[PDB]
Formats: C-alpha cells, structure tokens, sequence
RNA sequence: GUGAACAGCCUCUAGUUGAUAGAAUAAUGUAGAUAAGGGAAGUCGGCAAAAUAGAUCCGUAACUUCGGGAUAAGGAUUGGC
RNA sequence: GUGGAUUAACGAGAUUCCCACUGUCCCUAUCUA
RNA sequence: GCGUUGGAUUGUUCACCCACUAAUAGGGAACGUGAGCUGGGUUUAGACCGUCGUGAGACAGGUUAGUUUUACCCUACUGAUGAAUGUUACCGCAAUAGUAAUUGAACUUAGUACGAGAGGAACAGUUCAUUCGGAUAAUUGGUUUUUGCGGCUGUCUGAUCAGGCAUUGCCGCGAAGCUACCAUCCGCUGGAUUAUGGCUGAACGCCUCUAAGUCAGAAUCCAUGCUAGAACGCGGUGAUUUC
C-alpha cells in the first residue's frame, strides 16, 4: 500500500482514488482526479496552469530547494528489520515535518514584506485627492454627534 | 474448455464485442485481427459476445501477410483500452486493443511481443509470459 | 465533456507526446532513422515527408514545405524548448526524489540541451536545402 | 357530483376524501344568508337562536 | 450440476456443521455472555457510586389493565349481539 | 404457437406486491432457534445507517488468487448507541399460533418513549404511564403476579427496548421501540434477567463481535411512481413508435380474456422491506477510543468521521458497527441487525479480518486529504493565516 | 453593424406587450440534447442522426457528343497586435 | 424473321457495394421546455 | 425444478450453413399477439414489358408509385386513499395467496485407480466464473438550469467596470442528486416420496423386494426461510375530557 503523487497536479493519491494511464513504454501516469486527468487528455501545460505545485515552484511562490526536502527518496536497496531503527524513523518524521513547516512560513513572511507600505501609500494618495468628499464626512460625523446627544439628553 | 489457462480468471470489464478490429502485437506477420467469436461466453437473447483482457477469441486476419489471411485462428487479448479495476485499488486503461495469435493449446505462434502486456493475461497464460519483455 | 473535445481527444485518436518527441530530437542517429523511413501502405506519403516536431506525415513534399512555413509548426517548436516535464518534476514538486530531479536538470542543461539544439539546427538547414526546387505534382512510383 | 375530483386532507372533518372550495357559490349563498338575517332582524327575532331550517337549490333555464 | 437442495451436499454440510464451525460458535457465545455480565456490573457500580455520592404460590384470578378491565366490566356484549366463537 | 426464441422472465415473482411498506421500521419475521443450555443472549440490535467509506484489508484466504495480498473493499458504517430495556412480553403457543398474554413495563420510563406514544406532544398533559407508576408502591403485587404468570405460562420471552435518539445528530427527538427475543435457557431465568435489566442499557459489544456474519433488515429507498422499463427491466421499443416506447408491447392474448397477474405493469418503486443475509463485521468501534479510525499500519490519530462530516448525517461520537458491502435503505434510516439464523459452514464466515487502512477523506466533493492537518501541511500558509 | 449579400443575429425611427390564470415537478408523451468501450453486430431497408460545409493556395481519374465530367478525389492554412 | 442496338450530360426515378461517421444496436442512463 | 444463443442467406419462413455452447428438444394459447407497432397482402384509381383479343379490354405472368385517424366509459390488471365495530395510541400473531436460484470450470485426491501401451477418472476437503434476482452509490465512468466558476464570437449600454440579447448562443471544468456487469455487495436446510436397490416373508411343504410389515433413495412434493397481511380475522398494553 502506497501513497502516490498526481502526475499533472502533484496532489496525493490514496488507494481507490483516481485513474491510471499506461503508455506504450510502460510509463504509468496516475491522476489525482478527473480534472487533472482531463487536462492531461486535452494536452494543457501543467507549468502554465496556476493551481499546480509545478507552477508554484517554477514561479517562486513556494520554497523549492531545502535540506528538509532531501529526505524522502525511493529506497531501492532495503535494510533487514530493526525495531529501534523503525522507532527512530517514526520520531524523525515528525521532527522533520515541524522544521519544514517553520521554514515554509518563513518563506511566505519574507515574500509578503511590502504590503503595509504599499497600502499606506495608496491610502494617503486617495486621502490627498478629493477634499470635498471629506467635508461630507465632516458634516456627517457632526450630525451623528448632536442628534444622538440630544436623543441621549431625553 | 478453458484450455491452456492456468487456474481461474476473475471478472474484468469486457471491452470488445463481436465485430471489432484489434491490433496484432507479435511478429508472426499479421497487422490486425477481426473478432468473430469469443470462447466461453454465455447465452442470452439479443446480447453480443464480448471479450476482455486475457481471453481466447476466434479471429480472422484482414491486413498483413497474404498467407495468414482467409482463415480463422485462435487469439489472446493482451491490451484492452477500456478501463478495468485492479483489486489493489485503481482503475487503469491502455492506449489500444491488441492481441496475439495462438494455437488452441495456448502456445504462441510468434517469437516476441511488442509493447506492454497486462499482468492478468501474463499470469493466466504461461506461454504469453515467456514471450513478452514488458509486463505492464 | 461536451462534443468537441470528445471528438478530438478520444483514446483511439491520441497523438504522440512531447517528451517522446524530445527524445526523438536528441540523438542524431534517431533523426536519421526518422528521416529515412521505409515504404508503408498506411501512411499518407507512403511513409515519406514526415515532420519530427509535429509528428505527422504529409501527402506531398510541397505540403511539408507549406506546413514548415505555417504557424502551427511554430507553436509546436516553441513548445519543444526546455525541460520536458516528466514524472520527476511532479515528484520533486511534491518534495520527493528531489536530488534525482536536480541531477536531471543540470544534466539536461549541461549535455542533452545543446545536442538537441545542434541536431535541430542541422535538421532545419537540411530540410531547407532539400525542399527548395520541388515540383508540386508527385511521382507515384515508390521504387 | 364528484366524479374524478382530487383528494385533500380537509375532507377528514366530514368523513370524505374529495372536497373543494367553490368561490362563486360561496359568494351567492353568503348573499342569501345576509338577506335572511336582515329579514329576521326587521321582523324582530333573536339572531343568536336562528338556524337554517330549509334550503333548496333547483335548476334554472 | 448439483442444486441447493441436493441430498449428498446437505449431508456433507451437516458433518461440517457438527465440527469446527459449531466449536467456533460456542466460543464466540461464551465471550459475548462474559461481556454482557461485565456491562451490567459496571452499570450497577456506577449507580452505587451515585448512591454513595448522594446518600406463597402467587395464584391467579383476574388480571389488571385498561382494556382488560373494560372487557371484564362489559362481559355481555358478545352473547347479547349473538357472536363469539366457542359459545352460542 | 410457441415462442421460437426462449428468454428468462423479467423479474422475481416472490417479491410481490411491489407496494409501500407499512412502517419505516422493517419487522423481524424470524429469530434464531432457542437452545436452552446456552447462556442468556440478545439476538438482534437496532441502529442508524450513516454513509459508506473505503478500506484496505490484508487478505488471508488459502486457495484463492488473492492469498497474502492487499484488497480494496467498500464498507458501511452503522451508528449504534446503547439500547435501553423497558419491558417484557410473554407468548403462549396456541393451536392457532403464538399469542401474547402479559406485558410488564419498568417503573421509570423516559421522555423519548413518551414522545413515541404521543402524536401531538407539545399540547399534551403527558399523562402516560402515570397510573401504571403507582403499581410499584410498597407491595403493589400486580407486577409480581404478572411476572409469576409469565414464569408459569409463556413459552417465548421477548424484551422491549428503545433507542437513544438524542445521542445521534438527527432531529427526530422521538425514540424507536422494538421487541427482541431472548434465546438463553430457562424461562424463569429469562424473565429474571429481564427484571434485573429493567431501566438499564445494553451496548453492542454485549451482542456482537468482530468476524461475525449478521443479517440486515430495513426499508429501502423510495422512488415514487415508475414505468415498466425501470421498474421491471424490460427492453425499449425501437424509436418514434406510436404511443411511446418505454412500454410492454403485448400484455395479453385472446385467451384468457384478462390481463394476467405476471405481465409487468407500472407503479410504486422502492420503499419496500428487505432482509439481506451474511454480511461480515469488519470493526466494532467504541465512542471514546479517540483513534478508532486508525489501524496498526496507519499510526495517525483520527476517528472514522470523514473530513467535513458524513454527508446529510453529521459526526459519529458513539459506538459503531462497520460491515462489509451494501445495506438496504438510505442514510439516517433505522436498521435492524439480526444474528445468523443458521450455522454457516463457509470459510468466509470463519476468517479473521485485518484492516490495513480506513479512508477518511471528504465525500462531499472530491476529497484528497485525510486530515485537516494534512491539508494545511500540503497547502502551506494562506492570506488569512498571516 | 457584421457579412459577398434584401441570409441569419443585435440595434435607431415608428408600433406592440395581444393569446385563461395560480401551485407543484410522478409515470407516459411532444419538441430538443449529451453519453465510456465497440462501430451497422440493429432493421425489410444506414430510416433517423452524426460527420462535411465559408474563403486563400496546391492538386484532380475513367469516360466524352471535345462543349464537359469538376467544388471530381486529396492536401496546407485562417485570431490579435 | 433480316422502330432494333448502344450512348456523354442531366434526374426529390429504381437496385447493390466501399470509405468516413455515428445511441441503429450491445444497454441503457441523465438533463431542459 | 431449471435453461435452450449470436449471425448469414435466397420475396418471406422452415429446412440448410458459420460459430459459440452444458444444450442450441418438440409443441399449444383465434396456425397467441392484421383497429400494441411494423414490411407484405386484403385494397381500387397512374404507368411500362410479355402473351391473348378486330376492338373496348384481360392475365391470381413480370416490374414500379400508392389516405383509417378511439379510450375520458365498464371490467380485468398495476399501484394509492377510505366511513362504520366506545374513543385514541403503541407493540404483536399469522389464516390465506405468492416464492428462486442456475450451469461451467480450477486446486487437491493424482499422473493415482485402470492399462502392454496410448492414455486416464471419481467421493470427501477448497477456489472462481455464466445466466437470473434483490439491493446499493465509498470509488471509477456518464449526465448539469448549481445557469457554481472561467473564457469566445456578433451587437447594444460614450469607455473602464458591470451587464442585456442570441428559442438553455457557444466552449472548458464542475459539486449535489440520479445512475451503469460501464461500478460494488449478497442470494438457506428439514420431512415425505418416484424410478430403482434391499430385509423379513406367505400365496404355492421350493423359491420370491410384497400380499401383511419394513430399510434407503431424483434438480420432485410439503415445509424452513423470503414478500404481502383477512380494509367485516385475532391478541396484549398506555391514557381517558370539564362545562
Ligand atoms: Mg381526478
Ligand atoms: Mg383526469
Ligand atoms: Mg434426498
Ligand atoms: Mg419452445
Ligand atoms: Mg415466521
Ligand atoms: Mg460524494
Ligand atoms: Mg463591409
Ligand atoms: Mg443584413
Ligand atoms: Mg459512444
Ligand atoms: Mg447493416
Ligand atoms: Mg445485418
Ligand atoms: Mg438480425
Ligand atoms: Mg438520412
Ligand atoms: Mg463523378
Ligand atoms: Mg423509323
Ligand atoms: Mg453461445
Ligand atoms: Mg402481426
Ligand atoms: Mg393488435
Ligand atoms: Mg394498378
Ligand atoms: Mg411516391
Ligand atoms: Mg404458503
Ligand atoms: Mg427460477
Ligand atoms: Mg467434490
Ligand atoms: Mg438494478
Ligand atoms: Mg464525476
Ligand atoms: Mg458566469
Ligand atoms: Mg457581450
Ligand atoms: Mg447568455
Ligand atoms: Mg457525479
Ligand atoms: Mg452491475
Ligand atoms: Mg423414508
Ligand atoms: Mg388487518
């Protein structure tokens, strides 16, 4: 029993989910879902479709190369059996996932660094234009004060 | 009755009714095979006999060598192109319908099979497995 | 789907793949094997006049000449440019077999890339030399 | 006169399954009930003790 | 060939039923009954914990019940309405 | 003249008439035969159908082609909270059949069974069993006289149980009552067991266990009025034939000059009561395990509730039965689970199932993550998360 | 306006908004549609539907009353800037 | 007993095959008014 | 009890061929189903050829083209309500009627028994499939007025934006619902017998399965099980008014 990766769309494939196409070279393409599979059949580009991990890595929205990503390989030469080694692997998996999520959040917080300065600049330009729309606001606030206070006077 | 097949065959989706053209996948000299009957099929009013991957059929040769034509021969279906289910769970399909020429005892007439072979056919027929280099 | 994509992209109407054509365009011996085809009764130009990028057979040689001038061919040539998107890219995008994919990428930018480009250059000048003073009618004589 | 009429729940009060809501007939019968109430009031009777004792519908040309 | 109601098939199935299948049924029965006894015991201990938290022959002549006492008090409508199985 | 082309008949004539059922709760028409030396056991249970999922089991079946292999199978989950015992009924064998002669109830009934006895509960004065509750006062003796009568007469003993509908995510508020036959030994010990178990609950672990084959009795999903083509499975007439083609062409001959009872007309489809036998129990899960959706090949802390709830049902939060395959009726309907009516002599009823994986992705859509932590770890950080 | 076009489709001036209504969404219809794998195995009969289709360029057989057949057959294309 | 015998083009004329294409069919399902 | 096919072909059918198959048995029901539906006839009028007739015309000689068009009624059948037996509610019994599963392979027995050889079984123990049936929707596929999200052409709203119209404009994806051997699951065991094989034993001083009596034995019969529940068959149990 194995979890596979979607060929077109890079999502996990669990047992009983999706479809597989066997090409004439014994190359097997497993598909996440009918959306990823039909995009394959219509021959669309996965590096061009924006909702895929291939696009996100190639465009630099996600971190692509890291020491935490050098751990899951296809292991073709097996080791015998060792209860202690299995327990160490099961601990190291959780530690590795924790480190990887921390580094991914750090990558996002670095690439989203200018979204306070840009917002202040557009807000100050909008406020610096249209002065007489700010006098309607000044009249509206003073009308909200006096009408409520004489209603609170009652 | 079921001659040459080692063991039993479980249920697989049938893809090829009587009257279909499939490719010839060995080097015997034929190009395509026209399906005229299916060995070991049931009887029902109005229902066509249909073959699936790993079945012995009776076929004729339409394109290919001039010696092979105008005669009826047994064949075995090795690639299906209609999606069936593996019991370790995934649905899967090939690119084309294809079979090889055989005698009634299950032995093969050619010497090598081109392209992949379904593992259900290769597990059901031992002489198909000995003549194929790619099994799914 | 509806009707159009069902009519075009049906499994019995499938066309060849980009990474198979990329492996065809590498290895100059494979280019000579694809240019020097035998006679075939079921191909349009009796197996001759074949475009390697758009993996289709032409009727005449003047048809191949106008196809090479056209705009569909330029779309396929622009598609067959960089790293050809195998399953290794999907695996490494998921975070799996990443060192193997990195070896593959640096290998294709070191060795196989300029070889493919030099074969494509030689093939373009050879086809432009051959398809220059060709008549429009064809001798049906297949020799 | 109820051949091929629909069924409804509101017949359960009277023990039948087929019942309707004839609007025009209800308006006409209400007009005659109001006229009879006005006639008994002009004669000077107790309105709380009146009951419908005879009613008859007959065909016209 | 053989039907579901074939005698030789049913005899061979009878011998098989007397063996290891009946042994497995008996073992599963004993395990289920032990589970049921433990269930009742844990419930009665929970009720005892709630309680220690807070603080000759039985003869027969006539039943009780609403419709039964109604039919008893009636006792005549059948032989008055000329009906009632076993009596005229 | 003869037909000249034989064909089998369209449809089964032992499932007639194809009419609506008389209740939502399908009734049990047979119980396993009593063996007076075994201990006292209940022979059925009742629960609610809550959706399907997919598992992977490691198969051990000697002689098959899938011996020592992995196999994907569909399963059905039944939500089974405990049942609560409220009464006892005795039955006497008459030369016209069984006749019930005495019913005894418990001293403290509940609002759910009282809701079952009322049709307009919001207006009622809730007067039910108020005079019966006075029968347990100091001597009372009507209870003891009735139990002594069941001990003396009454060769068949059944227990009245009701469900715990407030422990489900349903809106019904109003419990179901049923009779369950006791098949232990000793009629006196049967009614002593019942009187000891008054006002108490029974779990499903005390009735069933894993690797057992059971039967399911339920009312199937309804479809309304249906034509003959889908109601019976007939062929279609060719195209543009006069007066339609989803029909049976000849419904009779000259003689007999009637339509016969076997000639496939239109009418009600679905909402029939059905009994299906030999369904294997794959998991008996507890409501407090906190990893009852996990295996020894999965090592993840998750329950059997899928990602987002069961569609049209909700969470589980109780004990559950996980059986192999399909079960009649739709989701959130009441199902009766019966023990096996005979000793099965197949190896399928004797194997020992080992689950390898249980699917818990979303069934409301195309789910491809099993846990929300797995979805968050695959997607990474979003715009609202920072 | 599009377009070869008094074709179809959308709009200005002018004119109309008439034709018993309300609520639901069973079966069977009438008028339309889509369908995996196969491709006439269906039927008296490819009935009906699908497929083709404008324009540019290349190319086009038997036969012939030499005028035709002929848009024979077959192929490469078509946006925006 | 030496109107008869051919005929390009044209035809809502009659008959038979091929390629393409398909819910005609295997074997039915679903949607709109 | 249960099954008995897919095609080809002469006007059509039988017969006859080609396969597959456990097998491709034979008949009846107005030669079942000419106002359930259809090709051809009954069934005319137009036209041509052959033969006959002086002629009008004829021919069941040949070839073409050719108008019947209920159901809303009663019953039958399929489903759906329902007054009345103090009222109202819940849990049950089962008279009667129906009934359902069917064929083929595979391992092992065993290369054994049997046989010069060539060849070559079966009972007990296990595993799959064909036809039929009842469900079901986790997954795969189909379907989309979710007009859910995106795009395309023409035109209109001054442009952007947001949209209208194009008889559901068109194209791609598409949940939910429905659905498919185009998907998945499930489909029992007691008694009495038939043909036969026997035991004891007369008729008939022998003998005999039969005469009295009796032991077994078919996919058979009746049950078990499964569906309905007599709306004029029944039981047990709860609560019984406030002017
Ligand atoms: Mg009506
Ligand atoms: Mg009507
Ligand atoms: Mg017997
Ligand atoms: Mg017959
Ligand atoms: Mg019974
Ligand atoms: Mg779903
Ligand atoms: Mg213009
Ligand atoms: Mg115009
Ligand atoms: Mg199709
Ligand atoms: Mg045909
Ligand atoms: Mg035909
Ligand atoms: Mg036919
Ligand atoms: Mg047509
Ligand atoms: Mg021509
Ligand atoms: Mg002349
Ligand atoms: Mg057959
Ligand atoms: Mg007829
Ligand atoms: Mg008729
Ligand atoms: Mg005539
Ligand atoms: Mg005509
Ligand atoms: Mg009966
Ligand atoms: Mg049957
Ligand atoms: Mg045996
Ligand atoms: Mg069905
Ligand atoms: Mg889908
Ligand atoms: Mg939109
Ligand atoms: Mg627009
Ligand atoms: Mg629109
Ligand atoms: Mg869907
Ligand atoms: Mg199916
Ligand atoms: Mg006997
Ligand atoms: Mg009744």
């Amino acid at each position: 029993m194995r979890i596979y990766q979607c060929h077109f769309c890079s999502s996990p494939c669990y047992p009983g989910h999706g479809i597989m196409f066997v090409r004439n070279d014994a190359k097997e393409f497993r598909f996440c879902r009918s959306k990823c599979h039909k995009a394959f059949k219509q021959r669309r580009n996965p590096r061009k479709l924006k909702w895929t991990k291939a696009f996100r890595k190639a465009a630099g929205k996600e971190l692509a190369v890291d020491s935490t990503l050098t751990f899951a390989q296809r292991r073709n030469v097996p080791v015998r059996y060792n209860r202690e080694l299995v327990a160490t692997t099961l601990k190291a998996m959780a530690r590795i996932e924790e480190i990887r999520q921390k580094r991914e959040r750090a990558f996002y917080k670095n690439r989203m660094r200018g979204n306070k300065e840009k917002d202040f600049l557009r807000d100050k330009k909008l406020v610096e234009s249209n002065p007489e729309l700010l006098r309607i606001r000044e009249v509206e606030i003073a009308r909200k004060l006096a009408k409520e206070q004489e209603r609170a006077e009652s | 009755s079921g001659n040459g097949a080692q063991g039993t065959k479980f249920r697989i989706s049938l893809g090829l009714p009587v009257g279909a053209i499939m490719n010839c996948a060995d080097n015997s000299g034929a190009r395509n095979l026209y399906i005229i009957a299916v060995k070991g099929s049931g009887s029902r009013l109005n229902r066509l006999p249909a073959a699936s991957l790993g079945d012995m059929v009776m076929a004729t040769v339409k394109k290919g060598k001039p010696e092979l034509r105008k005669k009826v021969m047994p064949a075995i279906v090795v690639r299906q192109a209609k999606s069936w289910r593996r019991r370790d769970g995934v649905f899967l399909y090939f690119e084309d319908n294809a079979g090889v020429i055989a005698n009634p005892k299950g032995e093969m007439k050619g010497s090598a099979i081109t392209g992949p072979v379904g593992k259900e056919c290769a597990d059901l027929w031992p002489r198909v497995a000995s003549n194929s280099g790619v099994v799914v | 789907m509806g009707r159009y994509s069902v009519k075009r992209y049906k499994t019995k109407r499938r066309t060849r793949d980009l990474d198979l054509i990329y492996n065809d365009l590498s290895t100059k011996e494979s280019v000579q094997k694809l240019l020097n085809q035998p006679l075939d009764e079921t191909k349009p130009g009796l197996g001759q006049h074949y475009c390697i990028h758009c993996a289709k057979y032409m009727e005449t040689a003047i048809a191949l000449k106008t196809h090479l001038k056209g705009k569909v061919h330029k779309r396929r040539v622009k598609e067959l440019r960089g790293v050809p998107y195998t399953q290794e890219v999907s695996d490494a995008a998921a975070g799996y077999n990443l060192n193997k994919f990195l070896n593959r990428v640096q290998e294709i930018t070191q060795s196989v890339g300029p070889e493919k480009e030099s074969n494509e250059a030689l093939l373009k000048e050879h086809l432009d030399s051959t398809l220059a003073n060709v008549k429009t009618t064809e001798p049906t004589l297949p020799w | 006169f109820n051949s091929s009429i629909g069924r409804t729940a509101q017949g359960k009060e009277f023990g039948v399954t087929k019942a309707r809501w004839p609007a025009k007939s209800v308006k006409f019968v209400q007009g005659l009930l109001q006229n009879a109430a006005a006639n008994a009031e002009a004669k000077g009777l107790d309105a709380t003790k009146l009951y419908v004792s005879h009613i008859q519908v007959n065909q016209a040309p | 060939a053989k039907s579901l109601r074939a005698s030789s098939h049913l005899n061979a199935k009878s011998v098989k039923r007397r063996g290891v299948f009946q042994k497995a049924v008996d073992a599963r029965e004993q395990r289920i009954s032990d589970k049921l006894k433990e269930d009742l015991l844990k419930q009665k201990l929970e009720d005892l914990k709630k309680k220690e938290e807070q603080g000759k022959i039985s003869t027969s002549g006539w039943r009780d019940g609403r419709h039964h006492t109604y039919k008893k008090a009636k006792l005549m409508k059948q032989s008055k309405k000329k009906t009632s199985f076993t009596r005229f | 003249s003869h037909r000249k082309y034989e064909a089998p008949r369209h449809g089964h004539l032992g499932f007639l008439p194809r009419k609506r059922a008389a209740s939502i709760r399908a009734r049990v028409k047979a119980f396993p035969k009593d063996d007076r030396s075994k201990p006292v056991a209940l022979t059925s249970f009742l629960g609610y159908k809550a959706g399907m999922t997919t598992i992977v089991r490691d198969l051990d079946r000697p002689g098959s082609k899938f011996h020592k292999r992995e196999v994907v199978e569909a399963v059905t989950v039944v939500d089974t909270p405990p049942v609560v015992v409220v009464g006892v009924v005795g039955y006497v064998e008459t030369p016209r059949g069984l006749r019930s002669l005495t019913t005894v109830w418990a001293e403290h009934l509940s609002d759910e069974v009282k809701r079952r006895f009322y049709k307009n509960w919001y207006k009622s004065k809730k007067k039910a069993f108020t005079k019966y509750s006075a029968k347990y006062a100091q001597d009372g003796a009507g209870i003891e006289r009735e139990l002594a009568r069941i001990k003396k007469y009454a060769s068949v003993v059944r227990v009245l149980v009701h469900t715990q509908i407030r422990k489900t995510p349903l809106a019904q508020k109003k419990a179901h009552l049923a009779e369950i036959q006791l098949n232990g030994g000793s009629i006196s010990e049967k009614v002593d067991w019942a009187r000891e178990h008054f006002e108490k609950t029974v779990a499903v672990d005390s009735v069933f266990e894993q690797n057992e084959m059971i039967d399911a009795i339920a009312v199937t999903k309804g479809h309304g009025f249906e034509g003959v083509t889908h109601r019976w499975g007939t062929k279609k007439l060719p195209r543009k034939t006069h007066r339609g083609l989803r029909k049976v062409a000849c419904i009779g001959a000259w003689h007999p000059a009637h339509v016969m009872w076997s000639v496939a007309r239109a009418g009600q489809r679905g909402y029939h009561s059905r009994t299906s036998i030999n369904h294997k129990i794959y998991r008996v899960g507890k409501g407090d395990d906190e990893a009852n959706g996990a295996t020894s090949f999965d090592r993840t802390k998750k329950t059997i509730t899928p990602m987002g709830g069961f569609v049209h049902y909700g969470e589980i939060k109780n004990d559950f039965i996980m059986v192999k395959g399909c079960i009649p009726g739709n989701r959130k309907r009441i199902v009766t689970l019966r023990k096996s009516l005979y000793t099965n002599t197949s190896r399928k009823a004797l194997e020992e199932v080992s689950l390898k994986w249980i699917d818990t992705a979303s069934k409301f859509g195309k789910g491809r993550f099993q846990t929300p932590a797995e979805k968050h770890a695959f997607m990474g950080t979003l715009k609202k998360d920072l």
